């Protein structure tokens, strides 16, 4: 057992993160007050679930997560709300004021005055690992603590954690939910900042979810709330093998060896299967081969993009529930007879499969229906470019008339930032048109 | 010298003062060093009991200054009604040119006096003159959006 | 960000400032003497934005009141609201400025401003975490314009990292026909475009020419006038007073909506327009982005836009408000810069204001603006070329070359707009 800590910055990396928790505990079978009667061993133990959970003398099962802000509105909901008694007190940390969505307050001026606190809390839950592996970072492009803190952290992370793995989960911006004008910049320059620090990233575009959310949860107009449900199923779908036995994904080297053939190109397509509202609760029960044709569509997505267009380098399907093995390979050998999937010349062209046979959980109040299998497809495509070339565009409008940039060069950062980011951006563009 | 004081008190507003000095010979068409006389200093600070007496005493009522400013034109910009209809009786050009090609409807349009427009209109302001940049006192309606303005030049 | 310090200055500035309370403490639940009678949370969650907490429960103003007058100070006081302010907040002067911008700058009004800071100072110590600063004043007067200006840039120096926020009236012949306030609103621009992070620019002459054309109102009274402003003063700062989906505060407002540091001058916008005593959300829409609607006289379809922010009050769908803004982008589309994606913002806001079901509130950053000052650059220069009433100027220590950097800098700000609404994406 190799422990992960779990860090959530900012508006949106908080509130995905209490949705994540919350699921865990119900999938552990961990009350709101961190009581666990399953877990036989009290005070300790060496289980699968305590790679994300310390346990004290009392039999409470903690997160080993922190909770980072620049102002303190979110993080009070966390405190006040249903878990408030789970988390460690001293991990939940605000500042007064916040970044305003600007990257620069949040990296050089107002993020200074808090990253040293932070650090401290994040090595006290370090010290009590036995054998850390490395950190979960969630966090938004668009705001400023999003971009801004979570690149001075991942700098920071960098020095003094230097051997240990670091993982992002990321939310891309969408227009139909967005808070600034300033997202575009303010991606871009977290982008190129946390490139070398970041080891594997999961892109989550909100404008993907807001889709599904809409087509196939028959939610007219999807708030956060619905949004971040259905994150934290996808995420709980990707950190399972982390938390439970199983024989793919094991620990985080795992993921990059896995996933990422070489250091620049860490952007996996995350694909989900099947959503379906918690209206149809008597639906007919999908098959294996249906779930798994449904990974290859690109409405299931995490990010809009067209894999049709560009080619594989890496294949996952990760399983949880009713699902034969034999039933997966009949369904991949169909799959495989199909003109759409390419991978490139120097891969082996093959999918790495994990099945969990416990079904998925859903938390009451959610939006998705109990379901007897599903899967998710984490994927090397060289077509999430097609994503990075909208957000350059959107940067490029803007830059060209030096739009807005008074405000960052005003927190402390220098106007020969843009375009070292900008040019990272174009070289990263170029980085998956030469694999193809 | 009586000018230089007979200047100050029709700028100053002291009637009394300016009855005395032109009792004692005073220059009533005195200049100050910019062309301007005690007729254009009454016009412009508002003295109408000046303007009036000045009027019975020999002033030029289109003496120009260096800028080719008429009492008229200053009277105008300054928004002076009753001054506008004494210096017309007496026998103004309501159409006289400056150095920057104004005439006193141009002034009475930009400042929005819109009385003294009607008044400069129907005493024969010529709505066709244009300033040094083409334009007619129309055009400054039609480009300030001033429709209050534009109404009444189309009457 | 959570405390706004407000600073009224000069006759118009009390004015309108007095009525700006007026209007909030109803929508918050406050009486004059300082007591909550409402019945929603939502009006206390951010009262303490522009209000402090005295003991017994009671809500005062955080308001600075300023001027060289002291007869203000007592029709002040006199007002409805007029006891609910802090005593020791009332800061005036002998004798006032004579609309002369030169005496509001640079004598009488620098005799008291160090006494205007040192209240500054006591109540901005009093704040957790305070934002900035919010200033109410006319420009074309001596004491709102000229001492207003000296106080803004005095402020900046004391707190250089707060937000400078002002609500400027600008002047117009057709309310008042006093010569000398094109110079005065000309020398307070130049400190406007150096020293304020945002102004809303709320034009006399819309406010006159929508009580005459469009109310129906053949002699416009101030109160006629101010009843629109102290409606549009309610609708710009819905989002700093209630909750809403988005945490709003002045900074995150001057970061999305100036996108080059001289061009924070605002159209302010409102809908349905009312006269005092006397809609569908696609209603609502269309007339918020009607020139008849604005608050600065200039005509929005003259121009691009480069930035909006919209607030609708009341209960409606926000599924129906997404649609119908998203109809007015497509359709009025070439009146929108193509190179700042997503420029308009909407909010909604449960709380309609006193007397409607339903509003909306339109903040623009139109280059359409330069008409508004493309107007009072040609006055301020009619009347300079002859040198009218210089000496009143110059007379209080003032230098003629003020006047022409106040002209130059009016004009450059003109051509910096034509610039960017002639700009392409390519
Ligand atoms: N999916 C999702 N997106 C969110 C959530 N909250 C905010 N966002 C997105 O995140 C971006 C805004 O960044 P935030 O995380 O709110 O900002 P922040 O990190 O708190 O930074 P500042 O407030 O600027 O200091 C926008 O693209 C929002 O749409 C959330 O709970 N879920
Ligand atoms: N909308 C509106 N404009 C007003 C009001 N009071 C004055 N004004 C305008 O403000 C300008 C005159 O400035 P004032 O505020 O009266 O002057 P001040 O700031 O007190 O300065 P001094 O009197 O010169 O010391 C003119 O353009 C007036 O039309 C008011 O209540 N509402
Ligand atoms: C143009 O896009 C933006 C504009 C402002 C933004 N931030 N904050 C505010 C938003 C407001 O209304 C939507 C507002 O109401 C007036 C407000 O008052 C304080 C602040 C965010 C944006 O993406
Ligand atoms: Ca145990
Ligand atoms: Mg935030
Ligand atoms: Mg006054």
């Amino acid at each position: 057992m190799r422990e992960c800590i779990s860090i959530h910055v900012g508006q949106a990396g908080v509130q995905i993160g209490n949705a994540c928790w919350e699921l865990y505990c119900l999938e552990h079978g961990i009350q709101p007050d961190g009581q666990m009667p399953s877990d036989k061993t009290i005070g300790g133990g060496d289980d699968s679930f305590n790679t994300f959970f310390s346990e004290t003398g009392a039999g409470k099962h903690v997160p080993r997560a922190v909770f980072v802000d620049l102002e303190p509105t979110v993080i009070d909901e966390v405190r006040t709300g249903t878990y408030r008694q789970l988390f460690h007190p001293e991990q939940l940390i605000t500042g007064k004021e916040d970044a305003a969505n600007n990257y620069a307050r949040g990296h050089y001026t107002i993020g200074k005055e808090i990253i040293d606190l932070v650090l401290d809390r994040i090595r006290k839950l370090a010290d009590q690992c036995t054998g850390l592996q490395g950190f979960l970072v969630f966090h938004s492009f668009g705001g400023g603590t999003g971009s801004g803190f979570t690149s001075l952290l991942m700098e920071r992370l960098s020095v003094d954690y230097g051997k240990k793995s670091k993982l992002e989960f990321s939310i891309y911006p969408a227009p139909q939910v967005s808070t600034a004008v300033v997202e575009p910049y303010n991606s871009i320059l977290t982008t190129h900042t946390t490139l070398e620090h970041s080891d594997c990233a999961f892109m989550v575009d909100n404008e993907a979810i807001y889709d599904i959310c809409r087509r196939n949860l028959d939610i007219e107009r999807p708030t956060y709330t619905n949004l971040n449900r259905l994150i934290s199923q996808i995420v709980s779908s990707i950190t399972a093998s982390l938390r439970f036995d199983g024989a793919l994904n094991v620990d985080l080297t795992e993921f990059q060896t896995n996933l990422v053939p070489y250091p620049r190109i860490h952007f996996p397509l995350a694909t989900y299967a099947p959503v379906i509202s918690a209206e149809k609760a008597y639906h007919e029960q999908l098959s294996v081969a249906e779930i798994t044709n449904a990974c290859f569509e690109p409405a299931n997505q995490m990010v809009k993009c067209d894999p049709r267009h560009g080619k594989y380098m890496a294949c996952c399907l990760l399983y949880r529930g009713d699902v034969v093995p034999k039933d997966v390979n009949a369904a991949i050998a169909t799959i495989k007879t199909k003109r759409s999937i390419q991978f490139v010349d120097w891969c082996p062209t093959g999918f790495k499969v994990g099945i969990n046979y416990q079904p998925p959980t859903v938390v009451p109040g959610g939006d998705l229906a109990k379901v007897q299998r599903a899967v998710c497809m984490l994927s090397n495509t060289t077509a999430i470019a097609e994503a990075w070339a909208r957000l350059d565009h959107k940067f490029d409008l803007m830059y060209a008339k030096r739009a807005f940039v008074h405000w960052y060069v005003g927190e402390g950062m220098e106007e020969g930032e843009f375009s070292e980011a900008r040019e990272d951006m174009a070289a990263l563009e170029k980085d998956y048109e030469e694999v193809g | 010298d009586l000018g230089k004081k007979l200047l100050e008190a029709a700028r100053a507003g002291q009637d009394d003062e300016v009855r005395i000095l032109m009792a004692n010979g005073a220059d009533v068409n005195a200049t100050d060093a910019s062309g301007l006389t005690p007729l254009h200093l009454a016009a412009t600070y508002g003295h109408l009991e000046i303007v009036e007496v000045l009027l019975k005493h020999g002033a030029d009522v289109n003496a120009i200054d260096i800028m080719g400013s008429t009492p008229l034109h200053l009277a105008a910009l300054i928004g002076h009604l009753e001054i506008v209809e004494v210096l017309l009786k007496h026998g103004a050009d309501v159409n006289a040119v400056d150095t920057w090609g104004d005439t006193p409807l141009h002034l009475a349009a930009i400042m929005g006096h819109l009385e003294i427009v009607e008044v400069l209109l129907k005493h024969g302001a010529d709505v066709n003159a244009q300033d040094k940049f083409g334009k007619t006192a129309f055009d400054i309606s039609i480009d300030n959006g001033n429709e209050d303005l534009a109404e009444i030049l189309q009457k | 960000m959570r405390e706004i310090v407000h600073i009224q200055a000069g006759q118009c500035g009390n004015q309108i400032g007095a009525k700006f309370w007026e209007v909030i403490s109803d929508e918050h639940g406050i009486d004059p003497t300082g007591s909550y009678h409402g019945d929603s949370d939502l009006q206390l969650e951010r009262i303490n934005v522009y209000y402090n907490e005295a003991t017994g429960n009671k809500y005062v103003p955080r308001a600075i009141l300023v001027d060289l007058e002291p007869g203000t100070m007592d029709s002040v006081r006199s007002g409805p609201f007029g006891q609910i302010f802090r005593p020791d907040n009332f800061v005036f002067g002998q004798s006032g400025a004579g609309n002369n911008w030169a005496k509001g700058h640079y004598t009488e009004g620098a005799e008291l401003v160090d006494s205007v800071l040192d209240v500054v100072r006591k109540e901005s110590e009093s704040c957790d975490c305070l934002q900035g600063f919010q200033l109410t004043h006319s420009l074309g007067g001596g004491t709102g314009s000229g001492m207003g200006t000296l106080l803004i840039s005095k402020i900046r120096e004391e707190y250089p990292d707060r937000i400078m926020n002002t609500f400027s009236v600008m002047p117009s012949p057709k309310v008042s026909d006093t010569v000398v306030e094109p110079y005065n609103a000309t020398l307070s621009v130049h400190q406007l475009v150096e020293n304020t992070d945002e102004t809303y620019c709320i034009d006399n002459e819309a406010l006159y020419d929508i009580c005459f054309r469009t109310l129906k109102l053949t002699t416009p009274t101030y109160g006629d006038l101010n009843h629109l402003v102290s409606a549009t003063m309610s609708g710009v700062t819905t989002c700093l007073r209630f909750p809403g989906q988005l945490n709003a505060d002045l900074r995150k407002l001057a970061v999305n909506m100036v996108p080059f540091p001289r061009l924070h001058f605002f159209m302010p916008g409102f809908a349905p327009l009312t006269s005092r005593g006397s809609l569908t959300v696609p209603e609502l829409t269309q007339q918020m982005f009607d020139s008849k609607n604005m608050m600065a006289a200039c005509d929005p379809r003259h121009g691009r836009y480069l930035t909006v922010a919209a607030i609708f009050r009341g209960r409606m769908s926000m599924k129906e408000v997404d649609e119908q803004m998203l109809n007015v982008q497509n359709k009025n589309s070439s009146y929108f810069v193509e190179w700042i994606p997503n420029n308009v913002k909407t909010a909604v806001c449960d709380i309609p204001p006193r007397g409607l079901k339903m509003s909306a509130t339109f903040i623009g950053n139109s280059t359409a603006i330069q008409e508004l000052f493309k107007r009072i650059s040609e006055q301020f220069t009619a009347m300079f070329r002859r040198k009218a009433f210089l000496h009143w100027y110059t007379g209080e220590g003032m230098d003629e070359m003020e006047f022409t950097e106040a002209e130059s800098n009016m004009n450059d700000l003109v051509s910096e707009y034509q610039q960017y609404q002639d700009a392409t994406a390519d």
